[PDB]
C-alpha cells in the first residue's frame, strides 16, 4: 500500500519550505551585493549556515529511501539528484587537508609578482601585468615577462597540485566511480532511453569527430595568420614552422582578438561608428532597456511584470557603498527578477544589456515547473539562449531598420568580410586550445601517463594540435598548466566547446523557419510569431526532459554537427582560398633555438666501462659548471671582458637517458639568442681533459 | 427616487476586494457627473460619453479601485501580466469606459489607505508543479480565503490547506490616485437608470 | 680715502636689505608644514627660487673684493663666510651627475625590501623591519634579517659610491684643499687670540687622547655586558671572544639601550612611576609650558614675549590638514618664535618640551648681533645647551621639591646605580662607534687605503676598537658602510663626539659655582642668579668670538677632557670593579665560525708549476662546484636525501694569494649550518683526481 | 572751573600715541568718579578713599586701549618689549592702575579696527642695530615714520636709517581699556580740589 506515493508526499513536504528559505538567503545575498557593510557578512553567515544545515538534514533523511523501486522518470530524476553522498564518504582529516590546500592554491595565485633585475624595486601584480602584456610591442620584453611569470608561479605549485590530484583521484575511486574524469563525465549526458543509445564514453568520439571535421578552416586561418605575422618581427618565424607562444598577443592564447590591429587588410575603409547619434541624443539608461523590451516583445514572448521596473539597479548608486559592475541576472524566485549593472552609452553596453535581458527572459518562462528542476538542461543552453539573440541583434540591417543608422550607408563586398574575420578571430580561435587543455587534464587525471612525463607531454601536444612552440626549453620541475585560472579553481572546462557549437546550431535551425534568401549572416528575427512559438516550445521544457529531445524539437537531429558552422563561414573560406593556395601546415621539429644549438654527441657509458656511472642527476651539474668555467676563461683569453657567467646559464634539452643531450648558452641578463655557435665551439675545443 | 452614489465618498477603497451596486427607476443629472472630478483622462469602448446622457436602460456598473498613474499603461490588455490572470479580472463586456483620477484633498471624508497591495501568485499547490489558477470573467480572484489575513512584508507569503498566496506591497507617496470603471447594460427595464 | 669703510658700506647695504625675504620664505615653509597643499608647495618654490637668486647674485658681486687688506677680524669673518666658490668651480655636466647620483642613492635607500623564502609573497620595508629587529628575540631570525638587508642594500651601492667618492675628491682638490677630509675639518678650525693655537691636524691627536683616556670604563662595561649576554643565547659567546654583530639589539648598534631589559640586576625593586598624578589630574598642554617657563625664569633668564602665546602650535590642529609631530624650534627672526609639536601627557613629552624651551631660550638670548653671525659657535653648542638643561631637570630631588613626587619615597644606594647604568648605556655606547666610523671615512677619502681593500679593513677595525665580530664572512663586492643613514646623505658625522664631551664639560664647571656637596649627579640649578649670569655671559657672545674663548669664560680651559666624565661615573666604576675583577679584554682572532672550518692550502701551483696557473678568481668557481658535487654524492650515497646543493654554498675566507684559506659549507635554505667537520672531511676524502 | 573730562567720551583711544591733560583750581565729586565705570584697581600703597580729600598739585589721567590677559605682564617683573620698546611704564609718586571693558551705552566711543603695539624700533648700525630702550618721561622717542601705519603681520618699514616693526592684533568682542592715575603732591594753583 506504499508503492511510491511516500516519495510523492515527501517531495511535497520539502517543496513547502524550500522556496521561502531560499528566498531569504538570496535576498540577503542581494542586500550585501548592493550595500557593502560588515553586518551584512554576519547576516549572510547566519543565513547560509542554517540553509546548509537544512540541506544536510534533508539529505541525510532522504538517503535511506530505495532507488531501484522508482519507475516514473520524472520523480526518478529528482530522487537521483537528491540521493547523493559524494565527499561524505571521506574521513575528516583529508577533507580539511583538501580544503586547506585549495585555499592555499587560491591565495598563492592571487598574489603573483614579477620584477626585473634592472630596477628590482618596481614591478607589478596580475592586473598591471596583463595591461603591459596587452599594450606592449617589444619582442624581448614580452618574452621576458611571460617567462618570468611562468617560472615564478610554477616553481611554487608542483607538490601542492600533485597532492591535490592524488587526493581527488582517491576520492573519485572511493565514490564508486572509476576516476575523477569519469565523475565529470558522469554529467552532460546522464540519460538516453527508447530512442537514444548514447552513454558517457561516446562524448569522446563525438568531440574527436567534430574537431577533425573543423580542422581545415583553422588550418587555413593559421596559414594566413603566420603569413601576416612576420611583418612585425622579421627573422623570427620559420616559413613552415610554428609560432612563438608569447607572440599571441594575450597572456595565454585563449583569445586572438588583440591581433586584429595587425591583420587588418587595409586602413583605407573606415568601419561602422555611430556613437555620435546616441552621444548627442544622450539616451537615458532606461531608454535602452525599454527599446530592448519592445524588440523582444516584437517576437511575441511575454514582457516583464511591472514590479520589475521598481525594484532594480539600473543606474549607478551614487552612494558611498561601492559596488562592482559585472552584469548579473539575479533570479530570486517568486516572480522576483532584478538586474545589477552600471549603465553607460556604448555599443558594448547595449549588447551586454541585451544579453542580460535574454538571460532573464529565458529564466522567467519556466518558473512554474518546480524548485529542484529550476535549471538548464545542460551547461550550454543557458548561455546559448542569450548568445544567439546577441549575435542576431548586431546585424547592421536591423539597426538601420529600427531608427538608428540612417540609410546613408552602402555596404560593400569587403566590409562584411571584415566583420566575419572579426567574429572568426574569437569564435574559432579558442576551440583547439580548449580541446587540448581538456584532453590533457583528463589523461593526467585517470593516470595513463606517470607524473614524470607531464611537461614533456604538454609541449609535444602544443606542437601537434594548436600550433604553438615553446620559446625556451623547460625542464620537469616546472608546472606550466597550473598557471591558468580555471586549472587552480577546479572548475569544469568542457562547456565552452559544446556551447560554441550549439550556438550556430540553433541559429541555423531557427533561421530555417524564417525562410531567408542570402547568406546566413544576414538572417533576422524581425516581426514574426511562428519563430517565437518554436522558441517558447524549446524553452518551456526546462530540465524535465532529455536535452536530445529538445534538439529534436528544434534541431530535429539527435547529435551536433559543424556543417552549419562551416556553412556560415563559406564566404570567408572562399576568400582565404586565394591567399594560401601554395603551402600550409607545420612540422613538430623546428624551433627558434634549432639553428643555434650544437649536437653535443654523447659517448656510451659501456664503451668507457671503467670509472663509468649512470647520471642519477648531479652530473649535467658538472658539465654545466665546467662549460661555464671554459666560457669565462675564453672571454678572458682574447676578449678581455669580465662577464660573470653563472651555473644556470646552460639549457638542457631533448634528453634520452644515456643516449643524447643538447644545449646552448645565454647571457646572464639578456637571454634572447646571445653567445652563438662558433664562440662556444671554440671555447669548448680550447679546454682539455679537465672536463672529461 | 434618484440614482445617487453619495455614500461612496466614505473612506478607504477596496484594495482584490470588489463590490457590486445597482439602482432602480430614477433620474440622474449630468451636471453632478461632470462636477465629480476634473478631466484627467477617460477611455470609452467606442461609445461617446455624450450619447450616454440619454436613454434609460438596464443598469450601470460603477466601481472605484486603488491604482497608480504609470501602471495605467499596462492596464490596457496587451500582455499576460499578473494583473489580469492573477489579480482583478479586466472583464470585457458590453462597451465600457475607463477613467483615471487623482482625488483632491478637499474631500476629507475619503481616508488614505496605508499601502497598496496587489496579488502576485495565488495557486493550488500540487505534486509535480504549481498548477496556476487563472482569473476568468465574472470571477473576481477566486483564490480569496486566506488572502484576508493581510500583507505586512515584501513578498509576504502564506499558505493554508493547499492554497498558497503571496502579494506585493507598494508604499504610497504624495496624493493618491483612483481608477473608475463604468460597465453598461443595455435594454429598458425596471432596473434601468434614467437620465434627466 | 677707501681704507676699508667701503666694506662697511657694503655690509650695511647687505644687512639692511637681506631681511624681509627670509621672514616670508620661512612663513611659507611654516604654512606648508602646518597645511599640506599644492598651493603652499608652489609658494615655497617661488620663494626659495628668488631667495637663492639673491644668495647667488650677492656671492657673484662680493667675490671681487680683496681679503688680505682686511684687518678687523669681525668684518673679516663675515667676508670670508660670504666669499667662497665651492662647487661653482665644477663643470655643469659633473654637477648634474653629482646631483643625479645623490638623488639615486637617496631613492634606493628609501625603498628597501627583504623577505623570506618560506613566504615570498609578503615582504617588508625598513619601517616594520626595524620594529621586527627591536622586538624579535630569535638568534636565527635576527641574524637572517640582518644578513638579508645587508646583502640587498650593499649589492646595489658599490659603483655609485665609488663614483661619488671619486668626484668629491676631485672637486675638493680643485677647491684649493688637499682632500675632502680637510674641507669637512674646516668648520671646527678657529684662529687664536694671541695665546691660542688650533689647527685642523691637532684635532686628530686630541680626539685620540680623549678616546685613549676613556677606554678603561668602556672595557669594564663591555666585560659586564659580555658576561650577562650569555644567559639568553648559550653556546654562542666565547668567554674571551667578541660578540655577534646582530645581537646588539639595534639594527646597527648605534645605541645599546634596548639591552636594559636583559641587563637589569633584579626585578624586585620597582622603578619610578608617577604617571598616575598627572594622568588623573590631566595636566593640559598649556600648564606644562607655563611651569617650564616658571622654572626657566627662576634662574633669572627673561621670560618669553607675550605676543608669542597666541601664535603657536601647542595643540593638535584637529582637522584634515595632516601634520608631522617632529619637535622643532623655529627662529623666524624679528622676534618671531614658534614651537611645533603635538603635546601629550608623558614624562618623555615633558623632557622634550624642556629641551625645545632650552633651544628657543638660547636662540632668543642673542639678537643684537648681525645676521651672518646668528648661529652657534660650533656644531655642538646649539644642542649642548638644551641637553645640559634636560639632564639637570630629570633629577628626582627637584621633581619632589617642585610639587610633584611627594616625599613618600626614600631613595636607596641601588636605585641611583640603576639610573646611572641607564644613562651610561646610551651616553658612552656610541662613542667607539662614532670614532671608528669617522676615522674610516677620513682615511678612505684621503686615499691611503685603495679601493680594493675597502671592506677588508672595516671588519679588522670592528674587531679592534668597538669589540664586534662579523657573523659570516663577507667578500669584497659588499658595501657594508653605505647601508647606514648618514653615509647615504653626505652629512658630517663628527659633531656627536664633541657634543657628548661638552655636555658634562659644561655641567661640572657650572655646578662648581653652585657649591654642591655630594656626587655631581645630585647637582641642581634651583633658584639662583649667579649661574644664570654666567650662562647669559656664555650665550650672548654668539659667533663673533673664537669658541676657545667661550670655554675659557666658564670652562676656564683651552681644551676638553674626560676627567669630569669619569668623575661623574665614579660610583658606577667602583660598583663594576667588584664584578669583573679577574678577566677583561678580547682577541681579534676568534669568531663563531672558527672551530668548524678546515684549512685548504695545498701548494698545487708552486709545487710543480706545469698545467697550473695563478689564481684568477675563476678556478674558485671550479672548486666551489667540485666540492658541492662531492657533498651531493656523499649525501646521496648513504643518507638517501635530495638536497640540490647550489654553487653559492661554500664560504670563501681571508685571502693572501699564497694558496691558503679556509671555508665551511652551509645548508641551501637555513643560513645557519651545522655540517660538522667529520662529514665534509669524509666527503672530500672520498672523491678522487676529478677535482685536484 | 570744574575739573571735568567730558570730551574723553569722544572716540578711538590713543593706540604708542600719548597725550597730556591737566586742570586748575576746581571742584570734583566722587559720585561721578564712581559712576564713570564699575573691574580691577591697583594703587601704589595709597588708599583710593584717602584721595577723596585735599587739594594738591595735579592728577595724571590717561586711557590706553589694551587687553585683559596681557595685564598680567603689565606688572613690571620682566624686560618684555612692552616697557623698553613700547609705552613706558613710568614710575613716580604713587599712582593707580585700573582695568576696564567699556560697554556700548555711550555710542560716541568708536571701536578701533585693530590694536597695535611696537615690537622693534631701533637705530640701524654697522655691527649691531642699537637696541635703544625707552626711558621715563620719553613716550617712545622712535615715533617719526611710525605714524605711517601698520597693515600686515610683522609689517616693517625704515626711513633714513631708522627701522620700525610692530604687531597688529585683531579685536574680537567688546574692547578693553585701562586707566592710569599718577597724582602730584602739593597744594598750588593747578591743584585739583575735591568737594
Ligand atoms: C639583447 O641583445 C639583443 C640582440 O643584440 C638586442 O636587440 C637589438 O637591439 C637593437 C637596439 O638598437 C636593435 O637595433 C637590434 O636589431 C636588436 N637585435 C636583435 C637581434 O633583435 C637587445 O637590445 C639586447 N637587450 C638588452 C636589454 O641589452
Ligand atoms: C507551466 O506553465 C506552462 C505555460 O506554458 C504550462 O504549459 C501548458 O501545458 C498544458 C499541457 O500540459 C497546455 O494545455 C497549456 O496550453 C500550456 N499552457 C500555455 C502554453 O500557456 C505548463 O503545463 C505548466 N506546468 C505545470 C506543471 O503546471
Ligand atoms: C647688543 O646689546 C646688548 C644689550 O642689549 C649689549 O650688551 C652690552 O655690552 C656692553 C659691551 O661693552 C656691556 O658693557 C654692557 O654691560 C652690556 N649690556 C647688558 C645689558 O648686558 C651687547 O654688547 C650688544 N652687542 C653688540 C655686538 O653691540
Ligand atoms: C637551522 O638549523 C638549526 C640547527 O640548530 C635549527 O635550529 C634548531 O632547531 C630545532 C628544531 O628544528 C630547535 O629545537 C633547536 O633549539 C634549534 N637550535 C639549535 C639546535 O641550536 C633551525 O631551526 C634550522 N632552521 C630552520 C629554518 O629550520
Ligand atoms: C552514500 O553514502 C551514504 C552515507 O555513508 C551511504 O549510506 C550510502 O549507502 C552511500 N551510497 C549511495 C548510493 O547513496
Ligand atoms: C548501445 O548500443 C551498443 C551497441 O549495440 C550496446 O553495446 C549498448 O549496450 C547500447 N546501450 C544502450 C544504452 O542502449
Ligand atoms: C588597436 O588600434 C586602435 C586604433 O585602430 C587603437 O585605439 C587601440 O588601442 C589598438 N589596440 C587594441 C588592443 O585594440
Ligand atoms: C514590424 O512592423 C512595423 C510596422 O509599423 C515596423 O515599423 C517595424 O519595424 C517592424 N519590426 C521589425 C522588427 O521588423
Ligand atoms: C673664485 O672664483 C673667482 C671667479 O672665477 C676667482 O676670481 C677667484 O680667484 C676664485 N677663488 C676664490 C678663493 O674666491
Ligand atoms: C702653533 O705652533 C706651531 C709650532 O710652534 C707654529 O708653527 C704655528 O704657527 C702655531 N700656530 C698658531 C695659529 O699660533
Ligand atoms: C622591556 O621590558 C618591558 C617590561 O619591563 C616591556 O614592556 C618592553 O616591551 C620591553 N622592551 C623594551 C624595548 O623596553
Ligand atoms: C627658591 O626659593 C623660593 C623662596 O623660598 C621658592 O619659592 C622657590 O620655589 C625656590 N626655587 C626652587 C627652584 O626651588
Amino acid at each position: 500500500y506504499t508503492t511510491e506515493e511516500e516519495a510523492r508526499r515527501f517531495l511535497v513536504k520539502f517543496n513547502h519550505e524550500a522556496e521561502n528559505l531560499s528566498h531569504e538567503s538570496a535576498l540577503a545575498s542581494w542586500d550585501y551585493n548592493t550595500n557593502i557593510t560588515d553586518e551584512n557578512a554576519k547576516k549572510m553567515n547566519e543565513a547560509d549556515n542554517k540553509w546548509s544545515d537544512f540541506y544536510k538534514e534533508q539529505s541525510k533523511i532522504a538517503q535511506g529511501f530505495p532507488l531501484q523501486e522508482i519507475k516514473d522518470p520524472i520523480i526518478k530524476l529528482q530522487l537521483q539528484i537528491l540521493q547523493q553522498n559524494g565527499s561524505s564518504v571521506l574521513t575528516a582529516e583529508k577533507r580539511k587537508r583538501l580544503s586547506t590546500i585549495l585555499t592555499t592554491m587560491s591565495t598563492i595565485y592571487s598574489t603573483g609578482k614579477v620584477c626585473n633585475p634592472n630596477n628590482p624595486q618596481q614591478c607589478f601584480t596580475l592586473s598591471g601585468l596583463e595591461d603591459i602584456m596587452e599594450k606592449s610591442k617589444d619582442y624581448h620584453e614580452r618574452l621576458w615577462v611571460w617567462e618570468g611569470w611562468r617560472s615564478e608561479v610554477g616553481k611554487q605549485l608542483r607538490p601542492l597540485y600533485e597532492e591535490y590530484v592524488e587526493l581527488k583521484n582517491e576520492m573519485a575511486r572511493g565514490n564508486n566511480y572509476k576516476d575523477y574524469g569519469d565523475y565529470w563525465r558522469g554529467d552532460y549526458e546522464t540519460e538516453g532511453e527508447k530512442g537514444y543509445n548514447y552513454s558517457r564514453n561516446y562524448l569522446m568520439e563525438d568531440v574527436d569527430r567534430i574537431f577533425l571535421e573543423i580542422k581545415p578552416l583553422y588550418e587555413q586561418l593559421h596559414a594566413y595568420v603566420r603569413a601576416k605575422l612576420m611583418k612585425a618581427y622579421p627573422s623570427h618565424i620559420s616559413p613552415t614552422g610554428c609560432l612563438p607562444a608569447h607572440l599571441l598577443g594575450d597572456m595565454w592564447g585563449r583569445f586572438w582578438t588583440n591581433l586584429y590591429n595587425l591583420t587588418v587588410p587595409l586602413e583605407k575603409e573606415p568601419n561602422i561608428d555611430v556613437t555620435d547619434t546616441m552621444k548627442k541624443q544622450s539616451w537615458d539608461a532606461e531608454k535602452i532597456f525599454k527599446e530592448a523590451e519592445k524588440f523582444y516583445s516584437s517576437v511575441g514572448l511575454p514582457n516583464m511584470t511591472p514590479g520589475f521596473w521598481r525594484d532594480s539597479m539600473l543606474t549607478e548608486p551614487s552612494d558611498g557603498r561601492q559596488v562592482v559592475c559585472h552584469p548579473t541576472a539575479w533570479d530570486l524566485g517568486k516572480n522576483d527578477f532584478r538586474i545589477k549593472m552600471c549603465t553607460k552609452v556604448t555599443m558594448d553596453d547595449f549588447l551586454t544589456a541585451h544579453h542580460e535581458m535574454g538571460h532573464i527572459q529565458y529564466d522567467m518562462a519556466y518558473a512554474n515547473q518546480s524548485y529542484l528542476l529550476r535549471n538548464g538542461a545542460n551547461e550550454g543552453f543557458h548561455e546559448a539562449v542569450g548568445e544567439v539573440m546577441s549575435l542576431s541583434v548586431a546585424t547592421p540591417k536591423h539597426l538601420k531598420g529600427m531608427g538608428l543608422l540612417p540609410s546613408d550607408f552602402s555596404e560593400n563586398n569587403e566590409t562584411e568580410i571584415n566583420f566575419l574575420l572579426k567574429q572568426a578571430l574569437t569564435i574559432v580561435g579558442t576551440l583547439p586550445f580548449t580541446y587540448m587543455l581538456e584532453k590533457w587534464r583528463w589523461m593526467v587525471f585517470e593516470g595513463k601517463i606517470p607524473k614524470e612525463q607531464w611537461m614533456e607531454k604538454w609541449w609535444e601536444m602544443k606542437r601537434e594540435i594548436v600550433g604553438v612552440v615553446e620559446p625556451l626549453p623547460h625542464d620537469e620541475t616546472y608546472c606550466d598548466p597550473a598557471s591558468l585560472f580555471h586549472v587552480a579553481n577546479d572548475y569544469s572546462f568542457i562547456r565552452y566547446f559544446t556551447r560554441t557549437i550549439l550556438e550556430f546550431q540553433f541559429q541555423e535551425a531557427l533561421c530555417r523557419t524564417a525562410k531567408h534568401q542570402g547568406p546566413l549572416h544576414k538572417c533576422d528575427i524581425s516581426n514574426s510569431t511562428e519563430a517565437g512559438k518554436k522558441l517558447n516550445d524549446m524553452l518551456k521544457l526546462g530540465k524535465s526532459t532529455p536535452w536530445t529531445y529538445a534538439l529534436e524539437k528544434i534541431a530535429e537531429t539527435k547529435e551536433m554537427d559543424a556543417k552549419p558552422l562551416l556553412n556560415y563561414f563559406n564566404p570567408l573560406f572562399r576568400w582565404l582560398k586565394e591567399q594560401n593556395g601554395n603551402s600550409v601546415g607545420w612540422s613538430v621539429d623546428s624551433s627558434p633555438y634549432s639553428n643555434q644549438s650544437i649536437k653535443v654527441r654523447i659517448s656510451l657509458k659501456s664503451a668507457l666501462g671503467e670509472k663509468a656511472y649512470e647520471w642519477n642527476e648531479n652530473e649535467m651539474y658538472l658539465f654545466q659548471s665546467s662549460v661555464a668555467y671554459a666560457m669565462r676563461v675564453y672571454f678572458l683569453k682574447a676578449k678581455n671582458e669580465s662577464i660573470p657567467f653563472r651555473a644556470e646559464d646552460v639549457r638542457v634539452s631533448d634528453e634520452k637517458k644515456r643516449v643524447s643531450f643538447k644545449f646552448f648558452v645565454t647571457s646572464p641578463t639578456n637571454m634572447s639568442d646571445i653567445i652563438p655557435r662558433s664562440e662556444v665551439e671554440d671555447a669548448i675545443r680550447m679546454s682539455r681533459s679537465r672536463i672529461n | 427616487q434618484e440614482c445617487d452614489f453619495t455614500p461612496m465618498l466614505t473612506g478607504t477603497p477596496p484594495p482584490y476586494n470588489f463590490k457590486r451596486l445597482v439602482f432602480t427607476n430614477c433620474n440622474y443629472n449630468l451636471t453632478k457627473l461632470l462636477s465629480l472630478f476634473q478631466v484627467s483622462e477617460f477611455s470609452c469602448h467606442q461609445v461617446s460619453p455624450s450619447s450616454l446622457a440619454t436613454g434609460c436602460y438596464s443598469s450601470l456598473t460603477v466601481d472605484y479601485f486603488a491604482y497608480s498613474t504609470d501602471m495605467s499603461s499596462y492596464l490596457q490588455p496587451g500582455s499576460a501580466g499578473a494583473i489580469v490572470q492573477f489579480n482583478y479580472k479586466q472583464d470585457f463586456s458590453n462597451p465600457t469606459c475607463r477613467v483615471l483620477a487623482t482625488v483632491p484633498q478637499n474631500l476629507t471624508t475619503i481616508t488614505k489607505p496605508s499601502n497598496y497591495a496587489y496579488l502576485t501568485e495565488c495557486y493550488k499547490t500540487s505534486a509535480y508543479g504549481k498548477n496556476y489558477l487563472y482569473n476568468a470573467p465574472g470571477a473576481y480572484t477566486p483564490c480569496l480565503s486566506l488572502a484576508s489575513r493581510g500583507f505586512s512584508t515584501k513578498y509576504q507569503s502564506h499558505s493554508d490547506g493547499e492554497l498558497t498566496t503571496t502579494g506585493y506591497i507598494y508604499p504610497v507617496t504624495g496624493n493618491l490616485q483612483m481608477a473608475f470603471i463604468i460597465s453598461v447594460q443595455y435594454g429598458t427595464d425596471t432596473n434601468s437608470v434614467c437620465p434627466m
